[PDB]
C-alpha cells in the first residue's frame, strides 16, 4: 500500500550551510571522513545554504520581495556550497550533479561513482509557500522529501551541534539547553522555540511514508558521521512516525 | 522594529526562531505585478473539451488584453488523471507522479500558445517576469503551464500518492507570488454549490463564501483544490479568488470588468 | 562503404506505448524480465506513446492544429512512459536519459550501468512531414532510426500483440486475422490496410545501412523478450532488406 | 464524419488504420502564423559571400519588415561542406553529419542577428511562436537557423551519408507547419534554369514550374533540395514556393510585394 | 589590404602569425548596439545596501530609459567575498571561484529584475542581442548578471585564487563587445580620488584621468578592477569609461544626460 | 600555498583541429592510438577548430563583426571536431561532453568511462578580450587553463608537425625552420614569429600553478602520443616555469 523503494540502498547526508560556512577547519575533516565513507555506502550528499542566505535575506526583506523571490535566492547558496564540497571529493570520482539529475537520473549516477553532491533545497521557488517571509522549505526539508521519495535507507543530518536541545544551546537560554538524545516529529512540532532543523520537516515527516528515523549529529566532530551511516546513535534521533508495513 | 534587530536575527539566529520569523514579518511589502490578473484555464473542465470551449475563450483573451493585463496559466486533465492511475497502480509515490503532471499541463499550455501566437500572446517560462509582452499594449497577456516545481520534492497527501498542489495550486502561488490584482480560475460550472452539480440535482448555487465557511460545510475538497484553500488563508497579496465558468461566452470578460459572475472565495 | 556501427554492442528494445498502457499488471513482469536481462545485455529501452497521445491528437485535432503541432505533443507521451518504466528500474541502475543524451552520449551512459530508457519518439516536432494530420514518425520509427544510425546489434519491439497478423486481431476483421511468422518491410510497405508499427518504419527500413531484421514480440507473454534479445523467433520477423557486407 | 466518429477511431484504432486517418484528414485546419512570409537566406549562395551579399539584404530586411512579417532562416554552407566531407570519409552516418550541419547554420544565424540587432530583429528559437516580436511593428521580423532538429534520427537518403533534409527543408516545413502565407527562398541565381547555369551557358530560365513538370524534366534535384519538392506536394498550407535571386538589389523587397521576380515553384 | 590577401592568410597560415594578424586588424568595424549605454550598479555599492540604495536608482532607471537604452549589468558584493574566503581557504583554484562568484551576481540580477518587472524591464541572458525590449520606447532597457563567462577557464591572477576578471570586467567587455556608446560604472563614492576616501581623510576627487596616469599613480587597483584597465585601453569601441556615486540622486540620470559627474576614466 | 590538485590523476589531450581537417587519414590511426591508451590513462581529450574557424572568420571580418563574436562561431567548430572524434570512441564508451559538464562533472564522466572528448575553446565568447580582431582565447589556451585549473598530470598538444620550429615549417621561411626539442614559454613569448600554439598560451603559463611542462607532439606519426603521455620526449617540451612545491 506505501509506495516502492525507488533507491532503496540509496544513504542520504545533508551537510548543514552553517558547517560548510566554517571552512576549511570543518570541511577537510568531513572530507577526509566522508572519503573513507565512499566504499561503504552509495551517498547522495545535500548541502545547506549558512549564512549567505541570511544576507540575501536581509537585502530581499529590505527591498520588499515576497517570499518566493527569496526562496530561489537562498537555494543557490546551498548550491554554492555544493560545488565546493564537491569540488574537495572530485579526486574520488565525486561531482555536484543538478536537481534534474537528481530528480531523474540519480540511479545511473550512484552507478557511474560513490556519491554525488547536490543542494538539499527543493525546487519551490516562487511556488513557495506563503504566510512566512522565511521560505518555508529549506535544506533539511528537502533532504528528507528527496530521501524519503526514493525510500532511501536513511537520511542522516549533519549539524554543528550534537543534535537537538530544549533551548538554542549557542542562544540566550543556552544555560537551560538540554540535550535531546531522542524525539519523535510529532512532539517537536508541538513546542515552540528554535530547532537546528526547519520546522518544515516536522511536517514532511508527519506524512512520510519510508524514513522512520533520522539523526541528527555534530558534523565537526570526526567519526559521529561514519557511526551514524551504521545506525549508531551519536547524535538525535527524530522518530517521523512512519512504521515498518 | 528596524533593519538593524532584524539583520542581527538573521545573522545570530536560527531561520526557526520565532523572533526572527516575527521580525522578518514586519518587512515591507513590494508587489512585483501589481495590475495583472492571474486566470487559470481548467485542463478537463475546459482545454479537453477542445474547440467549442477553448476558441471562445481565445476571442474573450484577445479581447480582454485590450484593457486587462493577463498571465494565463493552463490546467491538465485527463492524461494527467491516465499518468496518475498508471504510477499509482506501479506504487509510484507522489513525487514521481508531481513531474508526470506537469508535461500534461504543458502540452495544454502549447495548444493553446498556438491559437494566441497571431495575437502576440506568448507561452512563456516565468510568466511573473516575462515582463516585456505584460508591458506592451500589443500583448498585454502571456500563458503559462500550471503546475507547481516541486517534481519529485512535491509535499504528499496524507493519504494515496496522488500530488496534492497541481495547477490550481500552480496558478495560485504565482498570483499570491507577483501581487497580482486578482486570481480568476475559469471551470465548468458557475462556481461552487452546496454540493457537487454534476452528481446532485439540488445543489445550491454559493456567490460567494469564507474558506472557513467552506470547511465547515464540507466543502473543503469540491471545485478548487484544498491544498489552494489553506494556500488562500495563508497568502499576502491575493486575498480572494473567483471561480466561473469559462463555458458562458463573456464570462471571463465580465469577470475582468469587475461583474460578479460565479463564486467568490475569500481568505476570510 | 556502408556507415561504421558506432555502438555495435547495443541491444535496443522499444516498449509500445499500449503495452505501458495496461499498468501494473503489464508493466511488473516485464519489469522482471528487463531486471534479468539487464546482466546479459546493454540495452537502451525506448518507450511509445499509447493511448494518452490519442487523446492530445482528439483535443488538437478539433482545435485544428497541424501536424508539426501534434508530433511533440504525443512524443510527450512516450516521455512520460518512459519516466515510469525507469523509475521502477532505478533500483538497478537505470534512468531516463534525454534525447540530447542519447543522440550524443549513449556510450558513455551505457559504461556506467547496464541499459537506459528514453523516449522512442525522434525529435521532429514542427518539422514533422505534411501529408497525414497523424504524426508519421513515431515510436517504432525512432526507435529504428536510432538503432540503425548506431549500427545497433538489433532492434526488439515489444507489443501487445503476437505479432503482425494480416489484420487487425483486434479490430472488427479480426476473424480473417492470419499470424505472420516472418515478413518483409518492403511486402509490408505494398499492403494497405492496419499495422502494429508506423508505417514509416517501413519507409526507414528500406534505407537502412545495418539492421537486417527486427523482431516484433508480444511483451505480454513472459520471456519472450528475453528470447528475441536471444535471436529467437517467438514473434514477427521483419526483413529489412539491408545485406551483409 | 464527426468527433464522436474520429474519437472513437482515435481510441480503438491503430494510428495505420486508413480510417483513422481518413477521419483525421476532415479535421480543421487551423493556420497559425498567416500573415507571416517565411524567407531562407542561402548559407552558400549569400551569407558565405559576405558583405557584398548581406548587407544588401540586411537593408532589405529592414525596409520590408514595415509592411511585412518576417521568419528569416538562414542556410549553412561550405563549413557545413567541410564537415560532411570529413565526417562521411570517417563512415559517419547521416545522422551525425545533421548534428554537424546545425552547427553552421547557427553560425550563421548569429552573424546575421548581430547585424539585425540595433533594428530590433532577434535571433530566435521557435520562429513561429516567437509572438511577441512578430506582433511588434518596431519588430515584425525574427531570425532562425534554418536546420531540422532531426540531428541523429535524421532519415538518409537512399545512397551515401548527406542528410538529405537540411536548411531548404528546414525553413519550408516551418512555413509549412505555421501556415505562412509565402515562402521565399533567397538564393544566388535568379531562379530555375532547365539547366545549372553555372555550368551550362545555354541555360533558360523558367519562371513559374509545378513540381511534377520539374521531376519530367530531370529537374528534381537542381536549385531547391529535392526531398523539398516532394515536402511541397504534401504540403497543407505552402502550396508554392518563390526562389529569388538575393544578390540583385530589392529583389526581396519586390517579391514580397507580390513582383514575379525570379521561379515560381508550385506543388501542382 | 585586400578580402583576398586576408583570406589567404587566414587559410594559409598560423593565427598567430602577425602578418595575418595586422590584416585582420583592418576588418571593417560593426557596432552592434551603438546607440545603448551599459551601465554596472555595484554589488558591495549598491545593491547591497538594500532599498535606501536601489529604489532611487530604479526610479532614476524607469525615468531615463524615455530618454536612453540601458544595459544594466550587476555586481556581486558581500556574499561573493564570502565564497571566495571558503573555497581561498580550502585551496580551490581561480577557477572554482570564478563559478561561485556568478551566482550571486545572477542573485542580485534577479533581485533588481524583479523590482522593474512592472516598468516592462527584463532580466536577461544576452543582453547585447536583447534585440527587442532594447527597440522598445516602452522598455528600452534590461537587465544583466555582470559576471564573464570564463568559469573554470578564467585567468588566474599573477597571485592568489580571487579571479581577476569580475562583474566590472564582465560589464565592461559587454560594452565594448557591442559598440556601446557610453559605459557607466555606478559606486558608491563620487568618483576616484587620489587615495581610498572610506579611508584616507585628504583624498583629493579627480574628475578625469587616463589608464596610465591612474598606473602611474598607483591607482592600478582602485575604484575599478585593475584589470578592467588593461581592458579599456585595448578597446576598439568604448575608449572611456565613467564612475558615478549611485547614492547621490539623480547622478545616473545626469551622467545619462551628459552631464559631468563623477569621474571620467579614459583609454589614453 | 598553490591550489591543490582537482584531478591529480587526469591526463588532458588536445588535438589540433588542423589534424581533425586531414579527415580519416590522420584521424583513423589517432583513433586506433587512443583506443589502446585507453587502460593506461584517464584521459580528458579536448579538439581545436582548425580551418572551418578560419572561413568563419573569413565571413565575420568581412561583415565587421567584433571579436566576441568571432570566438563562439570560432568555438563551435572545435566543438563539431569533438562530436567527430567521440563518435569513432563511442564503441569504446568514449563521448562528447559538453563545457559546464567538463567544468562540473568531470570527476562522475571519468568514473564511468576512460576518456571523455570535450572542445578545447573556453567559453571567453562575447567576452572576449579586445585588441586583435582574431580570438586570442582558443584551443590550446583552453585546454591549458582547464589542465592546470584541475592540476592534471599534464597536458599533451597534438598537432601536425613535429614541435616547435623557429619559423613555419611550412611557411615562406620554412628553409630557416630549426626544430626546437624543449623551450621555456618566457622564450616563446619574448620571440615574434608564428607558433603552432595559441600566444594567449604562454600567458596563461606564466601564471599557471601546477602544469609544469607540456609536450607538443606530431599526431601524425604513430606512437608519439602514447610516448608522450608516458613522459618520453618525442616532441616539443614547453616548461611553463611553475616549479615544485
Ligand atoms: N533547539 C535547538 N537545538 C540545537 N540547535 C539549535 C536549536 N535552536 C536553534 N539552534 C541553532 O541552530 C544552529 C544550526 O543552525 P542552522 O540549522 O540554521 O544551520 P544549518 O542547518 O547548517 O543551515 P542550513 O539549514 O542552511 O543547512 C545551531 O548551531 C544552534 O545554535
Ligand atoms: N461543490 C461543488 N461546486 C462546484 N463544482 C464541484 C463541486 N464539487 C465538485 N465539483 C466538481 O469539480 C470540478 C472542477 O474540477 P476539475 O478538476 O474539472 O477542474 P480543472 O481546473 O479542469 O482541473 P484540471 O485543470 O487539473 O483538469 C467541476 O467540474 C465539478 O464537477
Ligand atoms: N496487422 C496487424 N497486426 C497486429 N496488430 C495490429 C494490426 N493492425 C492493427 N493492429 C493493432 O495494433 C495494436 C498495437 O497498437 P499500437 O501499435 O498503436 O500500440 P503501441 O505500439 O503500444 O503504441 P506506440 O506506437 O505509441 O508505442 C494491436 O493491439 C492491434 O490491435
Ligand atoms: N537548374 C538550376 N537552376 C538554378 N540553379 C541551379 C540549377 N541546378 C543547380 N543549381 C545550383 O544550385 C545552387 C543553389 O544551391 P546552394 O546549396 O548554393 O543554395 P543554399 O541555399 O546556399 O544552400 P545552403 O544554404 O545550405 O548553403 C545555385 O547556386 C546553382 O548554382
Ligand atoms: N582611489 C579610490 N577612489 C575611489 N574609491 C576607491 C579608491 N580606492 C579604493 N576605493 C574603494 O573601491 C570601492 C569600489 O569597489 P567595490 O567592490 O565596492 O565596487 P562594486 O562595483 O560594488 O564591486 P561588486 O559590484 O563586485 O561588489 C569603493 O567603495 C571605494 O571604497
Ligand atoms: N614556429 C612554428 N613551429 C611549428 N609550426 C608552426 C610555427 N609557426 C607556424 N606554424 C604552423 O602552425 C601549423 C599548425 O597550425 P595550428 O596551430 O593553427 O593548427 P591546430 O593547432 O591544429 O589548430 P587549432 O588551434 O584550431 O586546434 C603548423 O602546421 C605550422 O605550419
Ligand atoms: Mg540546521
Ligand atoms: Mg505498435
Ligand atoms: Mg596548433
Ligand atoms: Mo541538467
Ligand atoms: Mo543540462
Ligand atoms: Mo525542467
Ligand atoms: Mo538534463
Ligand atoms: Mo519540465
Ligand atoms: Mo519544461
Ligand atoms: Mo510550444
Ligand atoms: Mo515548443
Ligand atoms: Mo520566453
Ligand atoms: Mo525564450
Ligand atoms: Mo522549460
Ligand atoms: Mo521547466
Ligand atoms: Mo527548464
Ligand atoms: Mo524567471
Ligand atoms: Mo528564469
Ligand atoms: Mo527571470
Ligand atoms: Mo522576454
Ligand atoms: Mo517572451
Ligand atoms: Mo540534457
Ligand atoms: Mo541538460
Ligand atoms: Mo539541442
Ligand atoms: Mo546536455
Ligand atoms: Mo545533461
Ligand atoms: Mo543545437
Ligand atoms: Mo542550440
Ligand atoms: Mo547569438
Ligand atoms: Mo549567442
Ligand atoms: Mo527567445
Ligand atoms: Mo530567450
Ligand atoms: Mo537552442
Ligand atoms: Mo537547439
Ligand atoms: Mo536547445
Ligand atoms: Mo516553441
Ligand atoms: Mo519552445
Ligand atoms: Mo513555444
Ligand atoms: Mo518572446
Ligand atoms: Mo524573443
Ligand atoms: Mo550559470
Ligand atoms: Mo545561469
Ligand atoms: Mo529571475
Ligand atoms: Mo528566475
Ligand atoms: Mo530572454
Ligand atoms: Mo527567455
Ligand atoms: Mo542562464
Ligand atoms: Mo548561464
Ligand atoms: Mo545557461
Ligand atoms: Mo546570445
Ligand atoms: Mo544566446
Ligand atoms: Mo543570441
Ligand atoms: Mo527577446
Ligand atoms: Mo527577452
Ligand atoms: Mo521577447
Ligand atoms: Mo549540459
Ligand atoms: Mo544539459
Ligand atoms: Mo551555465
Ligand atoms: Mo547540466
Amino acid at each position: 500500500k506505501r509506495p516502492i523503494r525507488l533507491l532503496p540502498w540509496l544513504q542520504v547526508v545533508k551537510i548543514g550551510g552553517r558547517v560548510m560556512d566554517r571552512g576549511a577547519d570543518a570541511i577537510l575533516p568531513l572530507v577526509e571522513e566522508l572519503r573513507k565513507l565512499l566504499p561503504e555506502h552509495r551517498l547522495l550528499i545535500l548541502t545547506g545554504a549558512g549564512v549567505r542566505a541570511r544576507h540575501v535575506f536581509s537585502v530581499g526583506l529590505d527591498l520588499g520581495l515576497p517570499v518566493g523571490s527569496l526562496a530561489p535566492l537562498a537555494a543557490s547558496e546551498a548550491g554554492q556550497n555544493g560545488h565546493i564540497l564537491a569540488a574537495m571529493l572530485a579526486s574520488e570520482g565525486v561531482s555536484y550533479v543538478e536537481h534534474p539529475t537528481v530528480a531523474d537520473q540519480l540511479a545511473i549516477h550512484l552507478s557511474a561513482t560513490r556519491a554525488v553532491v547536490g543542494s538539499a533545497f527543493p525546487p519551490y521557488h516562487h511556488h513557495e509557500f506563503p504566510g512566512s517571509r522565511i521560505p518555508p522549505h529549506r535544506a533539511d526539508t528537502g533532504a528528507f522529501l528527496l530521501a524519503d521519495a526514493f525510500g532511501a535507507a536513511g537520511l542522516t543530518i549533519v549539524e554543528n551541534v550534537d543534535g537537538i536541545y530544549t533551548a538554542d544551546p549557542n542562544g540566550p537560554d543556552r544555560g537551560q539547553a538540554r540535550f535531546l538524545p531522542e524525539t519523535s516529529a510529532t512532539d517537536l512540532a508541538k513546542s515552540e522555540g528554535p530547532l537546528p532543523v526547519d520546522r518544515a520537516l516536522l511536517d514532511v515527516m508527519a506524512t512520510a511514508r519510508h524514513i522512520e528515523r533520522v539523526q541528527v549529529v555534530n558534523g565537526l566532530v570526526p567519526g559521529r558521521l561514519t557511526a551514524a551511516l551504521r545506525g549508531e546513535h551519536v547524535g538525535t534521533l527524530i522518530r517521523t512516525g512512519v512504521r515498518p508495513a | 522594529n528596524s533593519t538593524a534587530e532584524l539583520e542581527e536575527l538573521l545573522m545570530q539566529r536560527s531561520l526557526t526562531d520565532p523572533q526572527l520569523q516575527a521580525a522578518a514579518a514586519a518587512a515591507a511589502d513590494f508587489r512585483i505585478l501589481p495590475d495583472a490578473t492571474v486566470i487559470k484555464i481548467g485542463g478537463q473542465s475546459v482545454i479537453d473539451r477542445g474547440r467549442a470551449a477553448v476558441y471562445p475563450l481565445v476571442d474573450e483573451i484577445v479581447a480582454a488584453r485590450k484593457n486587462h493585463k493577463l498571465l494565463i496559466g493552463t490546467g491538465a486533465g485527463t492524461r494527467a488523471r491516465h499518468l496518475y492511475s498508471i504510477a499509482a497502480g506501479l506504487g509510484l509515490p507522489a513525487g514521481v507522479l508531481a513531474q508526470l503532471g506537469s508535461s500534461v499541463a504543458d502540452q495544454n499550455a502549447a495548444m493553446l500558445g498556438q491559437l494566441l501566437a497571431k495575437h502576440g500572446i506568448p507561452v512563456v517560462g516565468g510568466a511573473g517576469l516575462s515582463a516585456v509582452p505584460l508591458s506592451l499594449a500589443e500583448v498585454n497577456a502571456v500563458v503559462f503551464s500550471g503546475m507547481p516545481p516541486y517534481k519529485l520534492w512535491m509535499r504528499p497527501a496524507a493519504e494515496g500518492v496522488i500530488p496534492p498542489y497541481r495547477t490550481d495550486a500552480g496558478c495560485f502561488l504565482l498570483a499570491e507570488q507577483f501581487g497580482c490584482k486578482q486570481m480568476i480560475f475559469v471551470k465548468d460550472e458557475d462556481g461552487l454549490y452546496t454540493a457537487n452539480p454534476k452528481t446532485s440535482k439540488d445543489a445550491t448555487f454559493i456567490p460567494r463564501i469564507s474558506v472557513d465557511e467552506m470547511k465547515a460545510k464540507g466543502l473543503h475538497d469540491s471545485i478548487l483544490e484544498f491544498p489552494v484553500l489553506d494556500l488562500l488563508q495563508s497568502a499576502q497579496h491575493v486575498r480572494e479568488v473567483q471561480v466561473v465558468n469559462g463555458l458562458v461566452p463573456g464570462n471571463l470578460t465580465r469577470a475582468l470588468a469587475g461583474e460578479h459572475v460565479g463564486t467568490i472565495i475569500t481568505a476570510s
